[PDB]
RNA sequence: GAUGGGGAAGCUCCGUUUCAAAGGCCUGAUUUUAUGCAGGCCACCAUCGAAAGGGAAUCCGGUUAAGAUUCCGGAACCUGG
RNA sequence: UUUACUUAUUCAAUGAAGCGGAGCUGGAAUUCAUUUUCCACGUUCUAGCAUUCAAGGUCCCAUUCGGGGCUGAUCCGGGUU
């Protein structure tokens, strides 16, 4: 107490050389973390026409939720599942002259673009998600579109990657169920009322509206000061 | 399927949603080097149309030239 | 995403580095030892002057493998004949070969060891 | 039908300046946070002759703001600077010969070297011997400086571009004849092959266009036009006018 | 210099073989006069407030 | 004069630190092994380019038909350990 | 034709270090005393020195070594400028 001392360093401009301060602002990050950075902000500087940006509107965390404990009960089988289905096929068909019959109809969410588009464009499909981060987006672009034609309710939700857990993939861009047990189907109906709210009933209204525009931080700091300035007089 | 949808939907190209996909993805291949690999087809009904499939061996290459 | 980094430079990452596990041998079969011995010392030298070096400098006259230093020529010697080796000096003959004058030891009497050998 | 010789000057082959001997660039500071918001000390440690170049460099060593080292700079110096002073550079440094300001934050009048043509560009104009730029005036909306170039020519330049306050050292060196050959010969030994040079006049019809003849005469107009192409532009090029200058300079 | 030892390479004093007596000295007095100063600036600054 | 990049139908050209994720050498601990995870310090950069530039350190005497600051005798020195 | 915007494109620099917007404090104008406005924001007798996650302050653990967090060094936007 007696031997230390308190000895302020003047950190000001000429004095005292800097201490490491976080730079992570300054950072020259590599060209890949750069482009995709500048990618996205260059997604929302531009207009984007109304058919893309209504992907920007996503289901809630709470009916994103519901969606996805509805969907996990009917996750397609696991190459296991699969195995010991055959097996208990076989071993039952093959003794008993049964007609592959050994097995109960399944029910599994439907994924798979092609599959679930034709799934919808057959009026199949009961409920599609659609994900809203595919890469190339053409890919589901289309697909609200095709759900309101069809009168197929569709959801645009995050995450292809949520998807594919759903499906046992990596990424899935598409999850359907065309089909639902009786213990699930009210179930099914609560949120296909709640996802109709949020996409098929606003598609008309979404459709007409442009997204992007947006500036960033600096810019919008400099429009705000010229119209509180030049404006509000 | 959605190939029928990406062939007829590719071909209008001075439509809006084209043309914002245009401007965004022309960026981001001047961004990057003018031979790259490209870790999948932009267009996959085209690279199906022109024998690509979707399995080990099958590889895309992005790539830019002087007009 | 909220790390430090006081630092605005981004270096490449440090990551695992595996050593090589081969599924099979590169060659199968090691060479055996290039410069053994016996194409280290390729054979004395037996003109006048390395007689006279012999007989009066303790001083044997090797043509030695053009490949060889002085360290492979001084154990050749050594484990070929049983002798210890004060000093090896090597030249490049104008015929393209390699002459070594090796110094033995006090020890040693250069005259008796190549009268061993097979040159008086 | 030969390559001309001021053609050949571009390839850079034997017309490279003979750099060897130099101090180094001589530019200002690099235009830091320190320069940008308050002033930073440096000290003048030498004042030293750099070839090929008229005025003398001053070698300032600043210290390191974010490391601790030191920081030489190679300033081009001028007159009245001398070794042991200290430098100030920045937007809160004195009006005192030496320093190094932002063009805004100089009065009226004030007489700058080592100007930046724009901000951070570390030195573009009156940077030779005895030359200097004047401020002559300030647009603060728009912000902005109005000077006077050593040509003459007004110039406005952005209120954050840095010069040094003073003119460049080594001033009056054209004073003096050079009075030999030997000694136009030792001053381009160290800035570049271009000495001595031979009239295109002397020469014959393939080295340049004014070659050949039974006199040496030019033959045609000597004043080219601007959309000459190069083996053209031998002359005076694009001249608005000829003769001996007669009268006032400072068009309006 | 590394054939030899220490004694021949330096000087015993605050800066060996680096400067010369006289301009050690003059950084002596140039430190302790200039700190002196920095004491009655922030004194003089402290009692114009 | 490679690389990173860019140009060129292309042989190749430009450029040489540049719009690059370009790093090894240190060590608390780890010593399930002085490493990987895991504490922390330093990078605006290949390489080639001089038998007259820079540069660690050897001299004398003797010796051969022909080698000598190299061999022999004696006496030193430098570098790495 | 003239004007605005910035993300394309272009120029420049840096080890992409302090940018933009707020706020604190300090000499102020006045408020509807909400709130409005502006300036500055640790360095200028001297050829010294300025580096070890900065001492200090505070908090936790864990003990003989101490180790860590916050503040010191305001907050927010990650647009390097
Ligand atoms: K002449
Ligand atoms: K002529
Ligand atoms: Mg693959
Ligand atoms: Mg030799
Ligand atoms: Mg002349
Ligand atoms: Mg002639
Ligand atoms: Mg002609
Ligand atoms: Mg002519
Ligand atoms: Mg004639
Ligand atoms: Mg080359
Ligand atoms: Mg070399
Ligand atoms: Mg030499
Ligand atoms: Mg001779
Ligand atoms: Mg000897």
């Amino acid at each position: 107490n007696p031997l230390t001392h308190s000895t302020p360093k003047n950190f000001g401009i000429g004095q005292a050389v800097q201490p490491k301060r976080n730079l992570s602002r300054y950072v020259k990050w590599p060209e890949y973390v750069r482009v995709q950075r500048q990618k996205k902000i260059l997604s929302i500087r531009l207009k984007v026409p109304p058919t893309i940006a209504q992907f920007q509107y996503t289901l809630d965390r709470n009916t994103a939720a519901e969606t996805f404990k509805l969907f996990n009960k009917y996750r397609p089988e696991t190459a296991a599942e699969k195995k010991e289905r055959l097996t208990k096929e076989a071993a039952a068909v093959a003794e008993g002259k049964s007609k592959q019959d050994a097995s109960p109809k399944p029910y599994a969410v439907k994924y798979g673009l092609n599959h679930v588009v034709a799934l919808i464009e057959n009026k199949k499909a009961k409920l599609v998600l659609i994900a809203n981060d595919v890469d190339p987006i053409e890919l589901v672009v289309f697909l609200p579109a095709l759900c309101k034609k069809m009168g197929v309710p569709y959801a645009i939700v995050k995450g292809k990657a949520r998807l594919g857990t759903l499906v046992n993939q990596k990424t899935s861009a598409v999850a359907a169920l065309t089909e639902v047990r009786a213990e699930d189907e009210a179930a099914l109906a609560k949120l296909v009322s709640t996802i109709d709210a949020n996409f098929a009933d606003k598609y008309d209204e979404v459709k007409k509206h442009w997204g992007g525009g947006i500036l960033g931080n600096k810019a919008q700091a400099k429009m705000d000061k010229r119209a509180k300035n030049s404006d509000s007089a | 399927g959605a190939y029928k949808y990406l062939e007829e939907l590719q071909r209008k190209k001075q439509s809006d949603v084209l043309r914002f996909l245009q401007r965004v993805r022309v960026w981001e291949y001047r961004q990057k080097n003018v031979i790259h690999r490209a870790a999948r087809p932009t267009r996959p009904d085209k690279a199906r149309r022109l024998g690509y499939k979707a399995k080990q061996g099958f590889v895309i290459y992005r790539v830019r030239v002087r007009r | 995403a909220l790390k430090v980094r006081t630092s605005a430079t981004f270096r490449l990452p440090k990551t695992l580095k595996l050593a090589r596990a081969p599924k099979y041998a590169s060659k199968a079969v090691p060479h055996y030892n290039r410069l053994d011995s016996y194409k280290v010392i390729e054979q004395p030298i037996t003109s006048e002057t390395a007689m006279k070096k012999v007989e009066d400098g303790n001083i044997l006259v090797f043509q030695v493998s053009m490949k060889a230093n002085k360290y492979q020529i001084k154990k050749a010697v050594k484990e070929l004949y049983e002798v210890d080796v004060l000093k090896v000096n090597t030249l490049v003959r104008p015929n393209g070969t390699k002459k070594a004058y090796v110094r033995l030891t006090a020890d040693y009497d250069a005259l008796d060891i190549a009268n061993r050998i097979g040159y008086i | 039908g030969r390559v001309i010789r001021n053609q050949r000057k571009g390839a850079g082959s034997i017309f490279t300046s003979h750099t060897r001997l130099r101090q180094g660039a001589a530019k200002l500071r690099t235009l830091d946070y320190a320069e940008r918001h308050g002033y930073i000390r440096g000290i003048v440690k030498q004042i030293v002759h750099d070839s090929g170049r008229g005025a003398p460099l001053a070698k300032v060593v600043f210290r390191d703001p974010y490391k601790y080292r030191l920081r030489e700079e190679i300033f081009i110096a001028n007159e009245g600077v001398h070794t042991g002073q200290f430098i100030y550079a920045g937007k809160k440094a004195s009006l005192n010969v030496g320093n190094v300001l932002p063009l805004g934050s100089v009065p009226e009048g004030t007489i700058v070297s080592n100007v930046e043509e724009k901000p951070g560009d570390r030195g573009a104009l009156a940077r030779a011997s005895g030359n200097y730029v004047i401020i002559i005036g300030h647009n603060p909306d728009e912000n902005k400086t109005r000077v006077r170039l050593p040509s003459g020519a007004k110039k406005v330049i952005s209120s954050d571009a840095r010069g040094v306050i003073g003119v460049i050292a080594g001033g009056g060196r054209v004073d003096k004849p050079l009075l030999k050959a030997g000694r136009a010969f030792h001053k381009y030994r160290l800035k570049r092959n271009s000495w001595p040079k031979t009239r295109g006049v002397a020469m014959n019809p393939v080295d340049h266009p004014h070659g050949g003849g039974n006199h040496q005469h030019i033959g045609k107009a000597s004043t080219i036009s601007r959309g000459a192409v190069s083996g053209q532009k031998a002359g005076l090029i694009a001249a608005r006018r000829t003769g001996l200058l007669r009268g006032s300079q400072k068009t309006q | 210099y590394a054939t030899v030892s220490k004694t021949h390479k330096t000087v015993s004093r605050a800066y060996g073989g680096s400067r010369c007596a006289n301009c050690v000295k003059e950084r002596i007095i140039r430190a302790f006069l200039i700190e002196e100063q920095k004491i009655v600036k922030k004194v003089v600054k402290e009692q114009t407030e």
